[PDB]
């Protein structure tokens, strides 16, 4: 059981500052890049920032939405990643998660911050236990290829995220074999071969474009019967 | 070219 655990969120005024923390355990933290991703009712999942290794001189990249306002950092001696947020805006409101590994296997429980290219997925699909269902993930730029390193992440109730697939078709460890990743008709695709009732969940894809991620809007999968 | 480490 790898664990990630965010802290530092709260209820803040526009214009303010706050620093989030995330402590990791159960894997060799220093060997992996780390990301912040945030969730709002209004904008789904949004990738915020990444930080690479000590051998990359801890190189960082940011979403355009936070560039010049946020700073990501890490302390490998404390197995921790941080997000310094300056000039908070109402639109920064959301649940903030630290996530990484192949490429979004592990997520923390999130810390809530309240301030007061298009990737397309099916809005909803309906299946039943034992069926085969395929979800898809399209890029506005053109065909999805293995150079987009498609990931699939599952959201179960009260914001429990787990990475299922990374690098197009690599199943994260301990992920059930009924889940598989593919490229089909120039989209990325996630197939559940024999859906189970507990697979009722929201499924997000994320695509990589040279130096940043764009998350799709998510598919609500209902499993009836 | 993201973090492809296993
Ligand atoms: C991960 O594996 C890929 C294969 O596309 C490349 O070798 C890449 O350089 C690796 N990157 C990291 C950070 O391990």
């Amino acid at each position: 059981q790898v664990q990630l655990q965010e802290s530092g969120g709260g209820l803040v005024q526009p214009g303010g500052s706050m620093k989030l923390s995330c402590v990791a355990s159960g894997f060799t933290f220093s060997n992996y890049w780390m990301n912040w991703v945030r969730q709002s009712p209004e904008k789904g999942l949004e990738w915020v920032a990444e930080i690479r290794l000590k051998s990359n001189n801890y190189a960082t990249h940011y979403a355009e939405s936070v560039k010049g306002r946020f700073t990501i950092s890490r302390d490998d001696s404390k197995s921790s990643v941080y997000l310094q947020m300056n000039n908070l805006r109402a639109e920064d409101t959301g649940i903030y998660y630290c996530t990484g590994v192949g490429q979004f296997a592990y997520w923390g429980q999130g810390t809530t911050v309240t301030v007061s290219i298009v990737v397309t997925q099916e809005s909803a699909l309906t299946t039943s236990p034992g069926e085969t269902v395929t979800l898809t993930c399209r890029s506005s730029t053109g065909a999805v290829t293995t150079s987009n390193y498609a990931n699939w992440v599952q959201e179960k109730p009260d914001h429990l995220f787990t990475g299922l697939i990374g690098g197009t078709n690599n199943r994260a460890p301990g992920v059930p074999a009924r889940f598989s990743g593919s490229l089909i008709g120039d989209k990325a695709a996630l197939t559940i071969t024999g859906a189970q009732t507990e697979d009722e969940a929201i499924y997000f894809c994320a695509l990589w474009y040279s130096n940043h991620w764009v998350f799709g809007g998510g598919t609500k999968l209902t499993v009836l019967g | 070219a993201p973090d492809t480490r296993p």
